[PDB]
């Protein structure tokens, strides 16, 4: 009756098998699960790339599932994702960058990018009320490449920030990314630019913590899991069961997920 | 480079299988896209008022021009001109501009018929240089690809030298990253499709 | 370079020994050029052996010739960064 | 017995740019090649 | 006692370098020593269990900031506990990849090259060239 929409960018298609053999397991075909390729709710998105449709890429760190290295840690990641065209066509984070220094007009590519960074900062801003941190961290790649999208970046999420009367603490990617696997308790909200270094940060930080499921907030507005490995997905998995809301499934998925990461399937 | 590495960093060839007809194929998409944006809209359809080839035009400007060639008298250049003189100009210069805006690029005629400004002189060195420039590309990029040499440029480096000078691999590895990438993508565009 | 520290013995030889080099020293530098690949140098040597000396040894002029025109199917017959087009604001002046 | 090494100074990391052969290929794409070593130097300097 | 009173402010990031550089393991390596875990473990030992704690943790964070950024996020999805044999793993794959692509003698001679480029053991680069050969066939 109910649907489960799996997403697949860049995932293998061990992951999308040992998903799809979860879901199958543990639900007992209540609920199926249809393949497409973007979706608003009731999604899983397995993969590093990003799909298309999601503006917002939040993290966080379960207390369920800290590692024992990083228990006790409370870092939110929040990366900001531009609208996503397709492959063949030039992506805007490319195309806000080279059209200025090809002269070519970049009025409706500014006011894209404008609509997803104040969204974006939003979101932010929400989670840092919400936790009570009082400045946040934003991060941009120091390139020579990324010198336009980059300061519409900081244009913007600042603004949006100081509105909202909070502070704003701008960093490289190196820096930050150091601090966030060694030292990651002195930061409590980073908000991360558009950019393919900013992607990969945030997926080491969601394995190294110990395997998480990542948050994608669309444009048609909810929350879609995201996980690029076995307990990632297993997380997501159990997230969005619980969603549906189905909660002993979700703590078995979750305590398989904990024990077995790379046979969850069989564990279970 | 100091402390043990965990791995011997193998070339970053993974995907080899990168077929030239769909890499360049993506390619002149992309310049294709790019090109539209920074025109604008294709201009509106226009109707001519009269149907002939521009091989008739000129042969019937060669047909005018030589019925009067024993009339027509040169002259210094900053001496008053005639009207066949004038008429010549004229006619060449409407004719070698139609022409270069076509896409036959010859240089010797229209630096004779079309340069009046030394700007024109200008864009016609800048053309030359631009003509030259891809042949020269277009036949090593075909040699290249004979010897199956990579496409893409390959830089003048060292690497045993730079994994030495740098303290910290992450740096070094990224860059031999991007060079064996760049080195395994062919860089051109169709332009049978720029053309049209 | 080879061909620097025997033209400078050279020099030492003629200026502050007062000794007239003979064809066989020459040879030796038309040798070092040929073997060397610089061609030009080949040039100016053959013109000074048929100057000072009697003519050139024709298997060295011929191996110089065929040298210089192996540059002219690579290309390589000058510098290819003096060959591109400048102008009066299109100079990196160091 | 006098100060011995500072444990918190590091040697900076001394970039080199990259250098491209001189080919015909090479002048066509003297900006793009430039861009591309302008972005190694900075990723040396910063770190990434 | 410098040494490890430096030590032990850097790693808690009280102290940072002088240029504000990461602190990753190669550049304390590079500094304190190959050795600067052990030092550090046995000096964490004259101090109160909580120090102790801090010590062995931020010497585990240091230890998995060994690995680059891609690498992790490649490799760590499953948990850092995991990420080694994962590492070790795809980097077996893919020398079994170069090797059915371009020979044996090839592959032996650039294993030698990164392992020179690696500061590899010549034991570590024998065990590795050994196990791919044996996971080929």
């Amino acid at each position: 009756s109910k649907q489960l929409t799996f997403i697949s960018a860049g995932a293998t298609a061990a992951v999308l098998q040992s998903a799809s053999a979860i879901v199958s397991k543990v639900a007992g075909g209540r609920v199926q699960t249809k393949t497409a390729k973007e979706a608003g709710r009731h999604a899983v998105v397995v993969g590093p790339e990003t799909p298309i449709g999601v503006h917002t890429a939040v993290t966080e760190v379960p207390k369920s599932a800290q590692d024992p290295l990083f228990s006790g840690v409370s870092t939110v990641v929040v990366r900001a994702v531009l609208p996503r065209a397709a492959p063949d066509s030039v992506q805007l984070r490319d195309a806000l960058d080279v059209y200025a220094s090809a002269g070519i007009d970049t009025k409706e590519e500014v006011r894209s990018a404008t609509e997803a960074f104040k969204k974006s900062a939003e979101v932010a801003v929400g989670k840092a009320k919400a936790k009570g941190v009082k400045r946040i961290v934003l991060v941009v790649k120091q390139a020579s490449k990324h010198n336009c999208i980059n300061e519409l970046f900081k244009k913007i999420s600042t603004e949006t920030i100081e509105s909202a009367g909070l502070t704003t603490e701008v960093v490289g990617t190196a820096a930050v990314a150091n601090q966030l696997i060694v030292n990651p308790e002195s930061l409590g909200v980073v908000l991360l630019n558009d950019v393919a270094a900013t992607e990969q940060i945030e997926l080491a930080f969601a394995g190294v913590v110990g395997g998480v499921s990542r948050v994608y907030h669309t444009v048609e507005g909810g929350k879609i899991s995201a996980g690029h490995s076995f307990k990632s997905v297993a997380l997501a998995v159990a997230q969005e069961l619980r969603e549906l809301g189905l909660s002993s499934e979700a703590d078995k998925v979750e305590a398989a997920a904990s024990k077995n990461p790379r046979a969850v399937v069989s564990a279970l | 480079i100091s402390g043990v590495s965990p791995l011997l960093y193998f070339p970053p060839t993974t995907t080899s299988t990168t077929n030239r007809e769909d890499q360049i194929n993506k390619n002149t998409n992309i310049a294709i896209q790019m090109i539209k944006r920074y025109k604008g809209e294709v201009p509106p359809h226009y109707t001519r008022k009269s149907s002939a080839t521009i091989e008739q035009v000129e042969k019937e400007i060669d047909a005018l021009l030589g019925g009067a060639e024993k009339l027509r008298k040169t002259s210094t250049d900053d001496q008053p001109m005639d009207k066949l003189t004038l008429m010549e100009r004229c006619l060449r210069h409407a004719l070698w501009s139609y022409h270069k805006e076509e896409g036959r690029y010859d240089f010797d005629q229209i630096g004779r018929w079309v340069v009046y400004t030394p700007e024109d002189e200008v864009k016609l060195a800048q053309l030359k240089r631009e003509v030259e420039a891809k042949e020269k590309l277009a036949a090593l990029r075909k040699r290249r690809e004979e010897e199956g040499l990579p496409g893409g440029p390959v830089p003048r480096i060292n690497w045993p030298q730079e994994y030495s000078s740098f303290i910290d691999r992450e740096p070094v590895v990224a860059k031999r990253i991007r060079y064996d990438t760049l080195a395994s993508t062919t860089l051109e565009r169709d332009e049978k499709q720029i053309e049209s | 370079s080879k061909f620097c520290a025997m033209m400078d013995l050279l020099e030492e030889m003629q200026h502050r020994n007062r000794l007239k080099p003979n064809e066989e020293s020459w040879t030796w530098v038309m040798k070092e050029c040929v073997k060397s690949g610089q061609f030009r140098l080949g040039y100016c040597i053959q013109q000074v052996m048929e100057t000072e000396c009697k003519g050139c040894p024709a298997d060295l002029v011929k191996a110089n010739e065929a040298n210089a025109q192996k540059a002219k199917t690579e290309g390589k017959e000058h510098p290819g960064h003096l060959s591109q087009q400048a102008g009066l604001f299109d100079v990196k002046v160091e | 017995r006098a100060d011995e090494v500072d444990y918190t100074n590091l040697p900076a990391p001394k970039p080199q740019k990259t250098v491209w052969d001189d080919n015909i290929e090479t002048e066509v794409l003297r900006k793009y090649l430039d861009g591309l070593s302008q972005y190694d130097m900075e990723e040396a300097k910063y770190g990434v | 006692s410098t040494k490890m009173q430096t030590l032990h402010k850097l790693l808690t990031g009280e102290v940072s370098f002088k240029n504000k550089a990461p602190v990753k393991d190669c550049n304390i390596v590079h500094q304190f020593g190959e050795n600067w875990a052990t030092e550090l473990s046995a000096y964490a030992k004259t101090l109160p269990a909580e120090q102790q704690k801090i010590i062995v943790r931020q010497i585990a964070r240091v230890k998995l900031t060994r690995y680059t950024v891609a690498e992790l996020a490649a490799y760590c999805g499953d948990g850092p506990a995991l990420l080694d044999e994962t590492a070790r793993a795809a980097n077996i794959e893919q020398g079994v990849a170069f090797v059915k692509a371009k020979g044996v003698e090839a592959f032996e001679k650039y294993v030698a090259e990164e392992s020179t480029n690696a500061n590899w053991k010549p034991e570590e680069a024998k065990k590795f060239i050994e196990d791919v050969k044996a996971k080929a066939k």
